[PDB]
RNA sequence: UUUCGGGGGUACUCGAGUGGCGAACGGGUGAGUAACACGUGGGUGAUCUGCCCUGCACUUUGGGAUAAGCCUGGGAAACUGGGUCUAAUACCGAAUACACCCUGCUGGUCGCAUGGCCUGGUAGGGGAAAGCUUUUGCGGUGUGGGAUGGGCCCGCGGCCUAUCAGCUUGUUGGUGGGGUGAUGGCCUACCAAGGCGACGACGGGUAGCCGGCCUGAGAGGGUGACCGGCCACACUGGGACUGAGAUACGGCCCAGACUCCUACGGGAGGCAGCAGUGGGGAAUAUUGCACAAUGGGCGCAAGCCUGAUGCAGCGACGCCGC
């Protein structure tokens, strides 16, 4: 009784990465974004809804959104300091 | 600890014959002390703290634990009343007092204390056992040949037994059916009174 | 030190520190050879000169004094300097 | 390293086991991976428990009873079972069952009439 | 064998000495912390992992050195200088590996992007070992897969305070290098001059957090006793070696205060571990018994250690029964 050389391991479905859709505000620094999210949340105690916005900066190799452009987002690994973002896709333009 | 006093001075101050047989109690029914013809003021406190004085200086039990006795059946999913009033029932002095066997309760619990009593066939001496339903209460022959315990056998003439104890031959051997109902017990005293004490 | 035993491991601490620090002198000085000749930019003898130290980056990963990962990217670098230099 | 556990339950004069698989570094009452058995050797019986199929599992992926666990699967047969020598064999002796306190007053009572 | 001073072997047994495993486990306290510290939910195509289980090929050879023991000096002391001497699984070359690690060439899938996976293929180079035992045998090397143990990043939640309005220069972003196991202004050189801010930045005050406990019908308010899970600390402040694993309590080096011994040459310390002593106050205990069961550490086993633990004494401090 010989086993096999090499004995495969169970294959890990890849897991899903968080995606965020915003409007870009500042670009002047080079290859690298910040994306204004929307969220709504109600009040724990009153329930008033509020709205609220997070900054948070992605990632570019062209360049390629102005400002007042709408994009989209999604998770990845870090690059730089409170840098964990990347450009996916442009959606729209003006 | 129990109590050690005078039973008549009790039933006086109540104004309500708790034994059954007291002469004195018919012979005076005011209540003892040298103001004792002085009228009193209504309270409705007054009246909801005597029916509790009542209730538990007649089934001599202590007050600690007649109140974790209430706050078991108040949260048993019954009526308070008649799940206090079973629960307390339940307690083995009043049963072998209603049994016929015993003529007072004090003599119930001292007996019982001393340890004349056969349950399960296990011994057990505590006069607050709990008899749950559908259970069975044996005498050992020691009791059986002690002198009182033929008297009293032998001149059981008191209240008839209640539906749910019964007795089944020579050996005074008690037995529990069911749970009993507020009107088939028919027992003296009211227990909204001391439900709303409790409340309040 | 209070314990025969905390005396002894202070013992062989020390001489197998005197030991660790030794090999590990010795890789750097492998090491600080090989930047001095690619600074100088040699070709040939930098050939031989990067064979020895993998193989002394090699001896070190195998002896556990230094992590095999660390010795694989230590060797990979220089193959990298290598032909980029 | 992970071991087979017993981890003491109960007041002072009845104690109570809990047949545990967790890691050797913990603590007697540590964090618990998984519960399987128990043990109370108050009983003269002494009831014994186990879950055969992890109990199983866990010695195929190569946990280290101690020696009362090992005891246990031994005389339960789960070790028998697993090394494949005897076989599966209960040597486990069942509770004596309580006879039934209806039938008890049956007969008190036809005894009694 | 004997003179009862003692002379040899035996390994049953073992003082001290080399060599493995352990010592980061277990146990204590809540000063610091308003923070990815904690809860909750994910990612790791960016990771490590002894002892354990299960497969693959093996496990060749040569050599130097030392403790110990003996002689000897300082000195009450610890400890230490000099000479001689010896064995191992202690130490060091070489035998191959092609399941491992780079470099240049060359194809299929995913998207989540670098790029990952397909152990893709291709040419060159390199990487290791120890025996004892004759018995329910353990070990030595590299690699595939399990389970445990971990490391790093991210969304949301949880005190008061403008009689605290600007803060920051490795600060923000990119390239070439070093860095570690790992991605990363983590560090360095050169470029651009930004980033965070009235949806409260920066400051000041207080506090370990949670499952829970008390109260309250409910919202809500107070609180972190014991028990259980995380984080930080070991007279105060700095640093590093070892290791698979380090705030390394009874491991190491340095700077400060205190105490002790002293032959005045010189040395030793950290009860916030278990008992106990001085002071504080209103107040919180005995310098107790055992490995009889469970756990942990070492050894093939017998076996040894365990103030973890299991019990006892003291206190109407609480609940329950007579
Ligand atoms: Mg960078
Ligand atoms: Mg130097
Ligand atoms: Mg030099
Ligand atoms: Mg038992
Ligand atoms: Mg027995
Ligand atoms: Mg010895
Ligand atoms: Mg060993
Ligand atoms: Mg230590
Ligand atoms: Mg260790
Ligand atoms: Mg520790
Ligand atoms: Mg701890
Ligand atoms: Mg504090
Ligand atoms: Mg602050
Ligand atoms: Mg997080
Ligand atoms: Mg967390
Ligand atoms: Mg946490
Ligand atoms: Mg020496
Ligand atoms: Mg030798
Ligand atoms: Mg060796
Ligand atoms: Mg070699
Ligand atoms: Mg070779
Ligand atoms: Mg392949
Ligand atoms: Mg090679
Ligand atoms: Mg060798
Ligand atoms: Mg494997
Ligand atoms: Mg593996
Ligand atoms: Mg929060
Ligand atoms: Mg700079
Ligand atoms: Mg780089
Ligand atoms: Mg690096
Ligand atoms: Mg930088
Ligand atoms: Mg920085
Ligand atoms: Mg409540
Ligand atoms: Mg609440
Ligand atoms: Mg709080
Ligand atoms: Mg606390
Ligand atoms: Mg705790
Ligand atoms: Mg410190
Ligand atoms: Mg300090
Ligand atoms: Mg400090
Ligand atoms: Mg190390
Ligand atoms: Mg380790
Ligand atoms: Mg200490
Ligand atoms: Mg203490
Ligand atoms: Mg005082
Ligand atoms: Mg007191
Ligand atoms: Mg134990
Ligand atoms: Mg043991
Ligand atoms: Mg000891
Ligand atoms: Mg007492
Ligand atoms: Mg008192």
């Amino acid at each position: 009784q010989k086993g096999p050389k090499y004995t495969p391991a169970a294959e890990k479905p890849r897991g899903r990465r968080k995606t965020a859709i915003g409007y870009v505000v500042s670009d002047k620094m080079q290859k690298t974004i910040v994306v204004e999210l929307e969220d709504r949340k109600s009040h724990p105690l009153y329930g008033k809804i509020i709205r609220t916005t997070k900054k948070v900066k992605a990632h570019d190799e062209n360049g390629e959104a102005g400002i007042g452009d709408r994009v989209s987002l999604m998770e990845t690994r870090p690059l730089s300091a409170t840098k964990r973002w990347r450009l996916v896709e442009i959606l729209e333009k003006a | 600890a129990r109590y050690t006093g005078p039973a008549t001075r009790k039933s006086r101050r109540l104004g309500v014959d708790l034994v059954g047989g007291d002469q004195s109690f018919e012979k005076r029914p005011y209540p003892p002390g040298q103001h004792g013809r002085a009228r009193i003021k209504e309270s409705e406190y007054r009246q909801q703290l005597q029916e509790k004085q009542k209730a538990r200086f007649s089934y001599g039990v202590m007050e600690k634990q007649f109140r974790r006795y209430y706050e078991e059946a108040n949260r048993q999913p019954g009526k308070t009343g008649d799940n206090l009033l079973r629960i307390l029932e339940s307690r083995l002095d009043n049963v072998v007092y209603r049994a016929g066997l015993a003529r007072t309760r004090r003599m119930a619990r001292q007996l019982v204390s001393h340890g004349h009593f056969l349950v399960n066939g296990v011994k057990v001496d505590i006069p607050s056992y709990r008899v749950s339903q559908y259970d069975i209460i044996d005498v050992k022959e020691k009791s059986l040949n002690t002198l009182p315990f033929q008297i009293a056998r032998e001149t059981a003439g008191e209240r008839p037994i209640p539906s749910w104890l019964q007795v089944v031959g020579e050996r005074q051997r008690i037995l529990v059916h069911q749970l009993p109902e507020r009107a088939q017990i028919d027992v003296p005293l009211t227990e909204q009174l001391i439900v709303e004490l409790y409340s309040k | 030190a209070n314990i025969k035993s905390q005396i002894k491991r202070i013992r062989t601490n020390e001489r197998r520190r005197l030991r660790n620090q030794s090999v590990k002198s010795s890789l750097r000085t492998a090491i600080r050879g090989f930047r001095e000749a690619v600074d100088a930019g040699d070709k040939d003898k930098a050939s031989e000169l990067l064979h020895a130290t993998s193989r002394k980056l090699d001896k070190a990963a195998s002896k556990g004094v230094i992590h095999p990962n660390q010795a694989a990217n230590k060797k990979s670098a220089l193959a990298l300097a290598l032909n980029k230099l | 390293a992970v071991k087979i556990k017993l981890t003491r339950l109960g007041k002072i004069r009845n104690p109570q086991y809990r047949i545990i698989v967790a890691d050797a570094r913990t603590r007697r009452d540590g964090r618990a991976i998984e519960v399987i058995g128990r043990y109370h050797p108050k009983e003269e019986p002494s009831l014994i428990q186990i879950d055969s199929e992890r109990a199983q599992y866990w010695l195929g992926v190569g946990a280290q009873p101690t020696e009362p666990v090992l005891a246990l699967l031994k005389i339960t047969g789960d070790w028998q079972k697993f090394k494949g020598l005897p076989g599966a064999e209960g040597t486990l002796k069942v509770k004596e069952p309580k006879p039934s306190k209806l039938d008890l007053f049956n007969a008190a009572l036809a005894e009694a009439e």
